[PDB]
RNA sequence: CAGCUG
């Protein structure tokens, strides 16, 4: 369905790596957060939305655009 | 200058400034003690026959050099209490808005882009 | 021979002591930060200080439509288009917080005085934020640009149909009836083209500014 | 000094329902530091807002202007604005309809 | 450590989890329909047991394990 | 009432 799940667990792999020493915020509203963002929104739309959800994943892993420290 | 009854031109996530009708909002008042508005001066507006407090934010005339100069009068919505309506601003809004003490924070932190 | 023209001072009465006051603590700003030739045309991103932030920059990038004023205090005002809002900023030249104004597109368009872009469409003001400086050929004049524009439904915020705006990049005759002409141009002032005093000779003050610019060393 | 680490272990001994930070690049023009907060109710943020805005004021940085206290006639979002911070306290159901780390996240790429 | 205690541990960690309920603790409780899981949720089920044991799990099986016995040959064999 | 007008 999307542009492939293997990037998606790619992502969330390194964002929860990231959130396993996640210092300055807190894990339980992180990994809150996450749920909410990466599971309700990613799991039955058509593939333009997959991948406008994909492109919001690599973004908020990046940090680039606003890090979560 | 946006006095009283200027054709404002809302820019707010909020639905109440963007149902379609031929009645741009109007001005209503101005709550600086002369009624020339200026950035960031609480106005009252009127939207589809309901009054509300908004905030000036880029106007057409050409005030300080490092602030920008904007096409039309854009406004934010705010409620009576002070919560900013809307969560996206389309359009951007100077960063002068910071400077004075007074209830500007809250509007900062909806601008995608400080111009 | 190119200078720019808040050096060279508008007629009047005021004593020269001031202009070479001005001269001097301009140059002497300009070795701080060159100041590069830029035209009513060009393209330019210019970055400034933030004051009102904690010493952080702050770009932007459009297209220079006035060249106004006269000594230390003359500014360049750039117009650009971001979310459908056509922000125009200007910018004083000699300012202690400009870091650098860089060409990102030499261009020297056909008019003077490049007002009409609030009253075209678009399309004229567009330029992404990013844009790459395009490089230019030294030693050889700069590009003269010819577009033409294409107006926006008809009461514009002045009247540049006048012809003692002279305006020669807009569109009319596509857009607009011979009525217009004939109407408009009772309003044309043949005498003033030739009026044999308005002239300034401002050849003079070019060569001694020359040797004062010159003389900086 | 009133840095951020002071202020979380203000936040924590307080025990606020959560806390956040999010990071501003330089190349934004807003901030240094955007801080998400949440306590309990408004009273719980009228207390934690008094506590950390006194320390401030007493522990440094008296030759600058003062700091205010955004919004604390209204009881559900509160801000404050200090000379590289900002913090913002969040009623729960206000912090959800206005989702704004996400913003900060995705500036130009989500409505 | 031991394999009991491997095995032990993914035990533990399958019963902490709140979506899925341990009705059956053995060594073949299925994921996807059984226990009701998707990808991603079995990437977070896997997280879950790298928090006490393991860690270093790539990215290039996380979707085919399919069976807990599976779960403890991958902890067996990994170190 | 749409928008222009010292």
């Amino acid at each position: 369905a999307p542009w492939s799940r293997e990037a998606v667990l790619s992502l969330y792999r390194a964002l929860l790596r990231q959130g396993r020493q996640l210092r300055y915020t807190d894990r339980d509203f992180y990994f809150a957060s996450i749920r909410r963002e990466f599971r309700k929104n990613q799991k039955l739309e058509d593939a333009e939305a997959r991948e406008r959800q994909l492109e919001k994943g690599l973004v908020f892993l990046n940090g680039k655009l606003g890090r979560i420290i | 200058a946006i006095q009283k009854m200027t054709r404002v031109r809302v820019v707010d996530n909020s639905a109440l400034g963007n149902s379609p009708y031929h009645r741009a909002p109007r001005c209503i008042h101005v709550y600086k003690k002369n009624g020339v508005g200026k950035v960031g001066d609480q106005i009252l507006l009127a939207i589809k026959g309901q009054k509300k407090k908004a905030l000036i934010v880029g106007h057409c005339m050409p005030g300080p050099r490092m602030t920008p100069r904007f096409d039309s009068n854009n406004v934010v919505l705010i409620e009576d209490n002070g919560n900013p309506v809307g969560t996206r601003i389309k359009t951007p809004i100077p960063t002068s808005l910071r400077k004075r003490e007074g209830e500007y924070s809250k509007v900062l932190a909806i601008a995608q882009n400080f111009v | 021979r190119f200078l720019s023209p808040e050096f060279i001072p508008r007629r009047g009465r005021t004593d020269p002591l001031k202009f070479q006051i001005e001269r001097k603590d301009m140059l002497e700003r300009r070795k701080v930060l060159h100041i590069p030739e830029f035209y009513v045309g060009s393209i330019l991103r210019v970055t400034t200080a933030d004051p009102y932030a904690s010493g952080k920059i702050s770009q932007f990038l459009g297209i220079c439509i006035q060249r106004s004023g006269r000594g230390l205090g003359a500014t360049f005002i750039l117009r650009n288009v971001i979310e459908g809002q056509g922000v125009e900023i200007c910018f004083e030249l000699y300012n202690p917080r400009v870091q650098e104004i860089q060409v990102v597109k030499l261009e020297k368009r056909l008019d003077d005085s490049l007002l009409y872009l609030r009253d075209a469409l678009p399309e004229y003001s567009t330029f992404d934020v990013n844009m790459k400086p395009v490089v230019q050929e030294p030693n050889q004049k700069v590009p003269v640009n010819e577009l033409k524009v294409k107006m926006k439904p008809k009461p514009w915020s002045k009247r540049w149909e006048r012809p003692n705006f002279n305006i020669k990049g807009i569109r009319f005759d596509l857009c607009l009836t011979e009525q217009q002409m004939k109407e408009a141009q009772k309003w044309n002032q043949p005498w003033l083209e030739f009026d044999m005093m308005r002239e300034y000779d401002t050849s003079k003050i070019e060569a001694a500014i020359w040797k004062e610019i010159e003389a900086s060393k | 000094k009133f840095d951020i680490d002071m202020m979380v272990s203000l936040l924590r001994q307080e025990n606020a329902r959560d806390i956040c930070v999010i990071q501003v690049p330089p190349e934004m023009r807003y901030t240094d530091y955007f801080v998400i907060v949440s306590g309990t109710s408004t009273r719980h943020l009228h207390a934690m807002a008094f506590y950390v805005v006194k320390m401030y004021k007493h522990l440094k940085c008296k030759r600058d202007p003062h700091v205010k206290i955004e919004g604390k006639d209204t009881d559900d979002w509160l801000c404050v604005d200090f000379g590289s911070m900002v913090i913002h306290l969040m009623l729960p159901e206000t912090r959800e309809i206005y989702e704004l780390e996400k913003l900060w996240t995705l500036r130009s790429y989500d409505d | 450590l031991t394999l009991e205690g491997i095995q032990d541990r993914v035990l533990y960690v399958l019963k902490l989890y709140d979506k899925i309920d341990p009705e059956k603790l053995s060594v073949n409780s299925h994921f996807m329909k059984d226990l009701g899981l998707d990808s991603l949720d079995q990437v977070e089920i896997i997280m879950a047991m790298e928090d006490e044991f393991g860690f270093e799990i790539p990215d290039i099986d996380a979707e085919k394990l399919m069976c807990p016995q599976e779960i403890v040959d991958y902890i067996a064999d990994k170190k």
